[PDB]
């Protein structure tokens, strides 16, 4: 892979999308929303243009147990290529706040799609840390 | 073929090692090749000091090579060649097995729908370099090793076993020259 | 069975690569998966099938629900045989999968190939079994892993899961020695393998 | 013929030919995939250009500042534009042909000298 | 006439 | 007579591998072709008459 990842710039648009999406999928009681992030990559500045939720389930009883829908990732790729071709599949956002070890395991499915080390964009939804509303 | 070799060994061999000989056979008839794998290893752990390994090895490894993981064959090959003091034998067997793996993959990669064969090749190259060290060809062994370095690092995922064997060699060379500082710096990589 | 959704669990291990069934047990499975799909499709076109792994610690979805043969056949060929079965995980990951349905009328079936001795506690499964029969999820166990050299633990659980239901649990034993795995399946119920109550 | 193991092998004669066919089908297919990858990439190249969109050319009429530069467009009206951060201030020199956004009117980059056809024709000769 | 048509407009714009 | 008949049993199993491979490649071809068909339609919209006529002064390349 590319090690070029230096800065990750994040449009104000991605953030608005992720909030909205979190609340329209009504993922609550620390039910994780996992969605895709599109933009450019294999550049020093990774330009994070957009995100769209993927279908997703997370079980509180045991964290190994989750679903993620493979086909949805695929469907979106030919649509997103037509819309704006500078977009590429680059990884996934997590609702966070917590940094899990279930994210090593989710990264491995995204690692199939991606041409870079999967970018994990922790967009905090509660916004408790006012500064750093993002970790990369 | 394998009956006559088995007996020859069993006869010569200690009674403590009489049960391994029976087991090799039993697991083979049933076609448990997971089990076949276990039984063989124990032998190469505990009876690598006796010349019993000599008469057994080429015939059993090159006939059982396909049943078990490729990584297992070369693992067993390693044990056999440390305690071998004969360098003509050492140099030889490495080549046979190298050609075997090249042939093999013409078939397997498509047949399986997925196989990797790159594990044995690198492991084997570490051993070449290593023979040369015992053989007092110290210039030769360094220069292969450097080339190895180039390949290893192009690969982006390697199993631990590979990179530790390379480092074992890289270290052995340093302490033979009696460069104290260098021995210590390179040896840290092997310890990690 | 008509109006059924079927998650196949494909298991790949150091016991798949054995010549237990000639040429190898793995390549004999290739046959069986195809066999079963074409027949579900022919009973009803709405029937859809996905493919997930029991291999590794983390199961992978290889295929989603599909009516097309290609998606399932392509994943099937990639195999990592040093994975180890975790049956306990695979059942749960299966449950979620079966949850998403084009028509929720469709029955929930798990068909699981078993190629190695379990890693999973008896007790673990006692809890887990009680979960499936609550959500009327029935599991047909094709077994030839356990009975190679150990007690059939899996049995006890299949028995308790049987009661009046949408679908009933089955325990189908395929003798583990060389006799052709796909040939057995063909010869078994498959048109009488229905959601009996 | 009296031997029934001969009859089997004769039935295999037919099966020997069936393999031959399969192998010809497989080679052909592997070849086919590769053809379609190339055809795909070429058609995908148009989707990518479309989003790129054209550009307007002038030339650095006169440096006034590092911050702001005076360019005279080839098609006409002189404009005052800004510099982009990756393009360097010193690459910019008087008389260099420059490219600029249509939209924002901001110097994207230097172009090579885009010689008139008359002097282009003299260069073009290799005798 | 091209086996469409090339028109020439009076603002001197060319179109097929 | 042993070797020749054991070769017939070899040729029986070869079919299985051959069918298994053939099928996979066949579905791949269909999938790839469709992706060309969508890309071609967008090209079709642009090409639709009228369009500006121009001339290329030179290709820098």
């Amino acid at each position: 892979m590319s090690l070029q990842h230096e800065k990750v710039t994040i449009a104000p648009l991605v953030l608005l999308s992720a909030l909205d999406h979190y609340e329209r999928t009504q993922t609550k009681e620390n039910k994780r929303c996992v969605g895709v992030i599109l933009g450019d990559a294999n550049s020093s500045t990774i330009r994070v243009t957009n995100s769209f939720a993927l279908p997703f389930e997370e079980d509180e009883k045991n964290s190994d147990v989750w679903f993620l829908d493979h086909n949805y990732i695929e469907n979106m790729n030919e649509m997103c290529k037509k819309i704006n071709a500078k977009e590429k599949l680059i990884g996934w956002y997590h609702s966070g706040p917590k940094l899990r070890a279930s994210d090593l395991k989710i990264n491995e499915l995204f690692k199939k799609y991606t041409q870079n080390n999967p970018l994990l964009l922790i967009v905090d939804v509660k916004q408790q840390g006012v500064g750093l509303p993002t970790d990369a | 073929e394998i009956d006559t070799i088995l007996s020859t060994l069993r006869m010569e061999a200690d009674p403590s090692l009489h049960p391994l000989f029976e087991q090799f056979e039993k697991f083979y008839e049933e076609k448990l090749w997971f089990q076949l794998s276990e039984s063989l290893t124990k032998f190469f752990d505990d009876a690598k000091s006796t010349p019993l390994r000599l008469r057994l090895y080429d015939n059993f490894v090159s006939k059982f090579y396909d049943k078990i993981n490729q990584l297992s064959v070369v693992k067993y090959l390693l044990a056999s060649l440390k305690d071998s003091k004969d360098f003509d034998e050492s140099l030889k067997y490495l080549d046979d097995l190298k050609a075997q793996f090249q042939e093999l993959d013409s078939k397997k990669q498509r047949n399986n729908g997925s196989k990797d064969h790159g594990d044995g090749i690198l492991l084997i190259d570490s051993e070449i370099a290593r023979t040369y060290l015992l053989k007092n060809d110290l210039v030769k062994a360094r220069d292969l090793l450097d080339d190895l370095e180039k390949t290893l690092d192009k690969k982006d995922s390697i199993p631990l076993r590979i990179t530790n064997s390379f480092y074992s060699t890289n270290s052995q060379y340093f302490k033979f020259k009696n460069d104290f500082n260098s021995f210590y710096y390179t040896s840290l990589l092997y310890l990690s | 069975m008509v109006l059924e959704a079927t998650v196949l669990v494909i298991d790949n291990s150091e016991y798949s690569r054995n010549g237990d069934f000639p040429r190898t047990r793995f390549e004999a499975q290739i046959d069986s998966v195809e066999f079963i799909f074409q027949a579900k499709r022919n009973s009803n076109p709405e029937n859809t099938v996905g493919l997930i792994s029991g291999a590794g610690a983390n199961p992978r979805v290889l295929s989603t629900f599909t009516a097309e043969f290609g998606k399932i056949l392509a994943g099937l060929h990639d195999t990592q045989i040093e994975g180890k079965l975790h049956m306990a995980t695979a059942l749960q990951i299966a449950q979620l999968t079966l949850k998403h349905r084009q028509n929720k009328v469709q029955h929930q079936r798990i068909v699981a190939f078993v190629c190695s001795p379990i890693s999973d506690s008896r007790d673990e499964l006692i809890r887990l079994a009680k979960t499936l029969k609550k959500n009327n999820v029935a599991v047909d166990i094709i077994n030839f892993g356990e009975i190679e050299q150990n007690t059939e633990l899996l049995d006890e659980f299949i028995a308790a899961v049987n009661n009046p239901q949408e679908e009933t649990s089955h325990l189908l034993t395929v003798t583990p020695g060389p006799r052709l795995l796909y040939e057995n399946i063909a010869s078994s119920p498959i048109i009488l393998e229905e959601g009996s109550s | 013929e009296q031997e029934a193991h001969n009859k089997a092998l004769n039935q295999f004669k037919r099966k020997l030919l069936e393999h031959r066919r399969y192998d010809d089908q497989l080679k052909q297919r592997r070849q086919n995939i590769r053809d379609l990858e190339k055809l795909y990439d070429k058609t995908e190249n148009d989707i990518k250009a479309l989003q790129s969109i054209g550009q307007l050319i002038g030339e650095v009429m006169k440096e006034l500042s590092e911050e702001k530069y005076i360019v005279k467009a080839s098609s006409g009206p002189r404009y005052i534009v800004g510099v982009r951060n990756s393009v360097d201030r010193s690459k910019l020199k008087k008389g260099v042909r420059v490219t600029l956004d249509i939209t924002t009117l901001t110097i994207m980059r230097i172009l090579p000298r885009e010689t008139d056809p008359l002097v282009y024709n003299m260069t073009s000769f290799e005798q | 006439i091209i086996k469409k048509y090339v028109i020439n407009l009076k603002q001197i714009a060319k179109f097929v | 007579t042993q070797e020749l008949q054991t070769r017939a049993k070899l040729l029986d199993n070869e079919i299985r591998i051959f069918r298994s491979e053939l099928q996979r490649l066949s579905h791949e071809n269909n999938v790839m072709l469709e992706k060309i068909k969508d890309n071609k339609e967008k090209i079709k919209n642009n090409r639709q008459l009228p369009y500006l006529v121009a001339n290329v002064v030179e290709v820098m390349d």
